[PDB]
């Protein structure tokens, strides 16, 4: 296994842990906050999960301050974990076409 | 078994302090949450403040005056209930129950009564109640205990160690002169008296004791 | 916060019926409503978990529906154990937030009230004191009269009445009457007596005993 | 043709259970849905549920006591609909509906009507009507169809087997004694009597019982 296919994978890992602290955090943070909705679990996972990927619905979003740091955290590990697989697909097209052209 | 395991009461003087507990067991997890309920006599369940133990952090009712601090340890899976400067507002049964993190109290405990008054605490006197000896009896006969001059409340009347539940209702108790007063009933078939034996016990747990009476035909 | 109205207050049904609880939320929280059973002296009890969703150990019969801002508990045929309070409790916003309560009453055929008298107890008399019980079980409906008389002489001082709310065994009522007196106010006279007034008899039930 | 088929009628016992069927044809589709909506007389349209055959899961109407249990064959493009321990409260006619995925019912069943009473199936007596020898008659003539003693409902009456619709109504039955009884009444041009041949056609589904009963002047 190369570098690029070895980040991929620790991205994908490292993306699950976050989404797994970052449902956990957001309910610790939003909970206190008159009118929250991010205040259990298994939606927070949820939210976490269409937060990293970027997609958004809007039915699920945090209103105090840490909750939205926290959300910070999850969109740059969505954004960063996907651009480094796209990255890593690159690598892999242009080595393949290095050796299809023969050089 | 109990989940989870509250005081059967506490007397707390006006302006005093008192500390709930709620000792845990079963399965327990990080994301489970521990919730305190307040709920007057002949009034609805009214929420006080959370905690989560895992971390630490507790939130309290914005609506209602903050009157509690939650704590709770880890090492021995107990919830803490710290309620300060209470006056006869403060009067109520406090229940502490266990969310899972997803909204529903799965479980709740026995709830803690607790009273502030001035007033001393006083082990109840349990007398027995027999039929007089011109009492005719039917296919049942009705037997029952007298549990006078107590506080503050509750006490908890079983019948046989509770073996003995069909045909048994407990009253409400009366208040005079700052003490507690009611009575048992039991209804078992004539033919079962006294040949087999009948029992009251009586628990005060605001003053720790607890009595029995056995119910013996007049001499 | 999110405000939930359960309305009525009190719900009274035949043995068997079907009966529904209703909850109202003052804002759209979809379906995350719960529902809890208290019977009297008792914890509450979750019966409906997100507003349909069973529980393990709860009687089929419960079932619950609804979403948005309206939601049912359903009962299919009611029966005595089913006699207590319900509340509901939202988990869409924060703080979590409970109903106002609705009790549950049954409307069973007329019962007859069954009386007992009892003595003051050889252990009382020591004390110093004396105390006559008289219970008045398992009748129905809920209102009755207790009169107590002593020596034919109709008494009203030293009686204490006390009330049980609807029975979860039998949906009966139940009453007990207790007139304490010193032992001295006890020996100065012979016959005791309780009287039952109730609307299953035009004649009172009357239950008396002599102090020798 | 017929997209959807029902049974006209099912008696049932008080407390037994039934089966109805609802046989599909014309185009199938993977997206295809069967629902049941239940219509008692006098009332509007309540659902019951819905079924995908394609994958085989149904969903139910929270709402209401859960009585029924839907299931679907593909070989037959036949859903069923399983009715258990029925009261007189379930009496009703029960269509089947066919929706493409869109929400909305495309094409109804002609609904089958579902008795539920202890009571006997009783097939119908059709008598004749015709005017009396001192009745006068004007450029129409009225005829009729007495359909008496049957049960249960309903009974379907046609006239010339479809082809005489016009001039033509069918009384609600009236029920007397665990039986039904109706009448059909048919008017057509004086001059067209006997000369051109009238006769209802009375089909009670319950019993698979289809009669004729040539209408004739008295004699
Ligand atoms: C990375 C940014 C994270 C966004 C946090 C937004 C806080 C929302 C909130 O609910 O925060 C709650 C809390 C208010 O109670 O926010 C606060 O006050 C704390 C201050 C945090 C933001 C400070 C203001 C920024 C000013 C930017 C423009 C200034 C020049 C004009
Ligand atoms: C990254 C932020 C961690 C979560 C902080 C908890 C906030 C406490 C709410 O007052
Ligand atoms: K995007
Ligand atoms: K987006
Ligand atoms: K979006
Ligand atoms: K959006
Ligand atoms: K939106
Ligand atoms: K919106």
């Amino acid at each position: 296994s190369a570098l690029h296919w070895r980040a991929a994978g620790a991205a994908t890992v490292l993306l699950v842990i976050v989404l797994l602290a970052g449902s956990y955090l957001a309910v610790l943070a939003e909970r206190g906050a008159p009118g929250a909705q991010l205040i259990t679990y298994p939606r927070a996972l949820w939210w976490s999960v269409e937060t990293a990927t970027g997609v958004g619905y809007g039915d699920l979003y945090p209103v105090t301050l840490w909750g939205r740091l926290v959300a910070v955290v999850v969109m740059v590990a969505g954004i960063t974990s996907f651009g480094l697989v796209t990255a890593a697909l690159a690598t892999w097209f242009v080595g393949r076409e290095q050796e299809r052209r023969g050089h | 078994q109990v989940q989870l395991q509250q005081p059967g009461a506490e007397l707390v003087k006006p302006g005093a302090s008192v500390k709930l507990s709620c000792k845990a067991s079963g399965y327990t997890f990080t994301s489970d949450w521990i919730h305190w309920v307040k709920q007057r006599p002949g009034h609805g369940l009214e929420w006080i403040g959370e905690i989560i133990p895992s971390y630490g952090r507790a939130n309290y009712n914005e609506k209602i005056q903050k009157k509690a601090t939650l704590t709770a340890d880890k090492s021995s899976s107990t919830a803490f209930m710290q309620l300060s400067s209470l006056t006869s507002e403060d009067s109520a049964v406090y229940y502490c129950a266990r969310e899972r993190g997803d909204g529903y109290f799965a479980v709740w405990g026995a709830g803690t009564t607790v009273t502030v008054s001035s007033a001393k605490t006083t082990p109840p006197s349990v007398y027995p109640l027999a039929p007089g000896s011109a009492a005719q009896t039917n296919s049942m006969v009705t037997l029952g205990c007298l549990v006078k001059g107590y506080f503050p409340e509750p006490v908890t009347v079983t019948w046989n160690s509770g073996s003995l539940s069909s045909g048994v209702h407990t009253f409400p108790a009366v208040l005079q002169s700052d003490l507690y007063t009611l009575s048992s009933s039991v209804t078992v078939p004539s033919s079962s008296w006294p040949s087999e034996t009948v029992t009251c016990n009586v628990a005060h747990p605001a003053s720790s004791t607890k009595v029995d009476k056995k119910i013996v035909p007049r001499d | 916060d999110i405000l939930l109205t359960q309305s009525p207050a009190i719900l009274s049904v035949s043995p068997g019926e079907r009966v529904s609880f209703s909850c109202r939320a003052s804002q759209s929280i979809g379906t995350d409503i719960h529902w809890y059973q208290q019977r009297t002296n008792g914890s509450p009890r979750l019966l409906i978990k997100y507003a349909s969703e069973s529980i393990s150990g709860i009687p089929s019969r419960f079932s619950g529906s609804g979403s948005g801002t309206d939601f049912t508990l359903s009962i299919n045929s009611v029966e005595s154990e089913d006699i207590a309070n319900y509340y509901c409790q939202q988990s869409n916003r924060w703080p979590f937030t409970f109903g106002s309560g609705t009790k549950l009453e049954i409307k069973r055929a007329d019962a007859a009230p069954t009386v007992s008298i009892f003595p003051p107890s050889s252990e009382q008399l020591t004390s110093g004191g004396a105390s006559v019980v008289c219970f008045l079980n398992n009748f129905y409906p809920k209102d009755i009269n207790v009169k107590w008389k002593i020596d034919g002489s109709e008494r009203q001082n030293g009686v204490l009445n006390s009330w049980t709310d609807q029975d979860s065994k039998d949906s009966t009522y139940s009453m007990s009457s207790t007139l304490t007196l010193t032992k001295d106010e006890y020996e100065r006279h012979n016959s005791y007596t309780c009287e039952a007034t109730h609307k299953t008899s035009t004649s009172p039930i009357v239950k008396s005993f002599n102090r020798n």
